Order: C-alpha cells, then structure tokens, then sequence
C-alpha cells in the first residue's frame, strides 16, 4: 500500500487568492491513478480531478491538477466562498488509499479568545456527577490549548473538547471543553481553573472559581 | 438518473453483524469496479474495500483495519453491492458511502450525447450511518450553564447523557440566534453523548431579557424547555 500525505494540514487564505495543495506519495504513482476529491460538511465527497491532470465534467476551470509520480499539486487559481472545504488526494495504483485531507479556511486577523467558565448546577450535583465547562469564544486561528487544574493539580484524560465550524460573519472559532468528575471528587476540592493558551494571548489566561 | 442508494445501516451491538446494501441505477453497473468507503465522525475518509467487475475476475481487496472481518459481494442481476460486516467494533462507527471510484478513461461513452462528446463522472451515495455501541435509548439531561455573578455575559445549556444522535437546541423558540454557538456532540466513555449550546448577550440585557433553551431529542421523543438565569 502506498501512503499519501498532504501539505499543509490547514491552509488559511482569503477569497480571490491562489491556493496550492501538495500531495506526496510514498512510492511512484502512475498519473492515471491519482485523483483529487473535495468534501463539504454533511455532504458526500465530490470528485474534482481524475488522472492527476484531467478535470471531471462540471468542475469549474479554477481547479487545476499537476504532478509526476511522487509529488502532485492541486491549484485553485482564485478562491470562491464555496471553495472552503476539505480536500483529499486519492490513489488507485497498488491499493485504494486516501490522504489525510487539507482544510481550507477563511483568513482573518488574529483574535484572542474570550474565556468563560461554568460550574456544575445543583441538579447535576444531586444527580451524582459534576461537569465543569470552559468556553473559548471567537478566536483565530483554530489552534488553542485548554488545560484543566483542580487546586493547581494539572488534569489529564478526564476532559473532552469540541470546536464549532468557522463563522460566516466573524471567521472565528469557538471551543467548548468539559471536565467530568464524580460527586465525591468534586466535593473533595475547592478551586477549579481553566487555563487557555492561544496565539492572540501574551500569557495563558486562567479562569477559576470556588464552590460557593 | 445515475445514482447509488445505500441501505441497511443502523444500531448494532459491539459483537453483532450487519449487511449494508447499495442499489445502482442509471449506468452499466456490471462493468464498474465498486468500493465501500467509510468516514468516522469528525475524521477523514477511510477506504473499506473494493470489488472488481466479473470481467476483470471479481477480485476483492480490503483495508488492514477491515481485512478478516468484512466481506464484499455483488449481484449483477440486481445491480446491487453488499457489505457484510462481522465482529464489529466501536471504531467501526462511521458513515459508509458506496462509490464507483475513478473508472477507465472511456467508461462514460455515450453518456449525454446532446450535450457532451467526452464525459467523465464518478458516482457516490448519500451514505448510510452505522452506529456500534452497547448503549440504549436514553433521554437527555439539560443543565443550565448560568452566567457568572462576577462579570458581555455568556450563558447556555449542557445536554448530557443521551443516546443516540441527534439533538436539536434552540434559544427562545428560535427568536434568539445571534451570538449562539451549538457545539458538536461528544461521545463519553460511558457510551452516551453530551454537547453544550452557549450564547453571549450584553450584561444589561441579562436584566431585561428571559433566556430559555429548547432541547429536542427525536429517538426518545423528548422536548425540554429550561430557563437560564444567574445563580
């Protein structure tokens, strides 16, 4: 099996710019067996290019494909508001494998996240479990680091985070992290803190609370 | 038109099996190499397997995470593809698309002659969802994420411990839509889902506007409207 890698992992550009996505193959792939697919959220993959350079029927002219055997390139001459999606390179020689995928998102200025923290409600407390929520609102780029602390003790393995899609108006992202604990472990300690590390922040911003 | 329709996906226990079917229409199905490709929630595209046409020998190939447990067959008399999945896993939970891949260069000869002389096209289905877990249907628990008494303000609702997906969350019966972020659901280690929907409003508005989050769960047929107020 031939392994396919894509560069870069994320590409940040504005509408009307030139987009270049590179696909690297572990071994030489015949040009007739390489393809480029585009996928949008909640939609089936859409074949953009087949045979490395040939263009599928109905695909706009801005999508162009080039490459040899190890290196291939998908070029979008001028980005459109509908061209911001995920792009995969596929190879049918040897075995059928996909690439990691390159996300193309709208470029904007760096925006620091607004950090909020929510303690568990009394209903959930009497239910028997505690969930502490940390909200990072409106930031860019998507890369952000959330660290939970319970009486200055760094946590691990008990938090799950999820990120929203890029906003159409703000072009910013939002992240929500949930720290789950038992009722006894929540009543043992007092101070609960969420520390955020982001490009738009000079120092990591910490939001903490005390029971009461 | 030319289409591929998947069917058979559903909820299966971690030890169970399931047969997915793919009906083809609009093109000469017997000559095309068919493939199953899956996509896990929030992950990339993963090739499950491929079967060749009867002319090319009908040779079947599978991916490493799937070899030894999955089988692929085809019925040309019914123009149907079949994916039998045995000894499933939670990692197998994904959307399974039935596709044709990139066929030969002159595969679509004669396709739409009034408009095109040379034509190329691949076929994909809308995909079928296969959920593999040992959980049952459970109503969601809505907990109010109340604004900080310290202090723009932010509030919301945490929808935890529900199965399966999806769950719809609105604010003030859809009247409030600005500054609203409904985050993607997260699958807990207990096999239950949990998400949170937040909204940022001016602090002064907190004293003159009531905020109610409405959570709707179709599998459990649950509708919960809960108000969010400071502690």
């Amino acid at each position: 099996e031939i392994v396919l890698t894509q560069s870069p992992g994320t590409l940040s550009l504005s509408p009307g710019e030139r987009a270049t996505l590179s696909c690297r193959a572990s071994q030489s792939v015949s040009s007739s067996y390489l393809a480029w697919y585009q996928q949008k959220p909640g939609q089936a993959p859409r074949l953009l290019i087949y045979g490395a350079s040939s263009r599928a029927t109905g695909i706009p002219d801005r999508f162009s494909g080039s490459g040899s055997g190890t290196d291939f390139t998908l070029t979008i001459s001028r980005l459109e508001p509908e061209d911001f999606a995920v792009y995969y390179c596929q190879q049918s020689a040897r075995s059928f494998t996909f690439g990691p995928g390159t996300k193309v998102d709208i470029k904007r200025t760096v925006a620091a996240p607004s950090v909020f923290i929510f303690p568990p409600s009394d209903e959930q407390l009497k239910s028997g479990t505690a969930s502490v929520v940390c909200l990072l609102n409106n930031f860019y780029p998507r890369e952000a680091k959330v660290q939970w602390k319970v009486d200055n003790a760094l946590q691990s393995g008990n938090s799950q985070e999820s990120v929203t899609e890029q906003d159409s108006k703000d072009s910013t992202y939002s992240l929500s992290s949930t720290l789950t604990l038992s009722k006894a472990d929540y009543e043992k300690h007092k101070v609960y803190a969420c520390e955020v590390t982001h490009q738009g922040l000079s120092s990591p911003v910490t939001k903490s609370f005390n029971r009461g | 038109e030319v289409q591929l329709v998947e069917s058979g996906g559903g909820l299966v226990k971690p030890g169970g099996s399931l047969r997915l079917s793919c009906a083809a229409s609009g093109f000469t199905f017997s000559n095309a190499w068919m493939s199953w490709v899956r996509q896990a929630p929030g992950k990339g595209l993963e090739w499950v397997g491929r079967i060749k046409s009867k002319t090319d020998g009908g040779t079947t190939d599978y991916a490493a995470p799937v070899k030894g447990r999955f089988t692929i067959s085809r019925d040309d008399s019914k123009n149907t593809l079949y994916l039998q999945m045995n000894s499933l896993k939670t990692e197998d939970t994904a959307v399974y698309y039935c596709t044709t891949g990139v066929e030969t260069y002159d595969f679509w000869s004669g396709y739409d002659d009034h408009y095109y002389d040379y034509y190329f096209r691949d076929v994909w289905g809308k995909g079928t969802t296969v959920t593999v877990s040992s959980a049952s249907t459970k109503g969601p628990s809505v907990f109010p994420l109340a604004p900080s008494s310290k202090s723009t303000a932010a509030l919301g609702c945490l929808v935890k411990d529900y199965f399966p997906e999806p769950v719809t969350v609105s604010w003030n019966s859809g009247a409030l839509t600005s500054g609203v972020h409904t985050f993607p659901a997260v699958l807990q280690s207990s096999g239950l889902y949990s998400l949170s929907s937040v909204v940022t409003v001016p602090s002064s508005s907190l004293g003159t506007q009531t905020y109610i989050c409405n959570v709707n769960h179709k599998p459990s047929n649950t509708k919960v409207d809960k108000k969010v107020e400071p502690k």
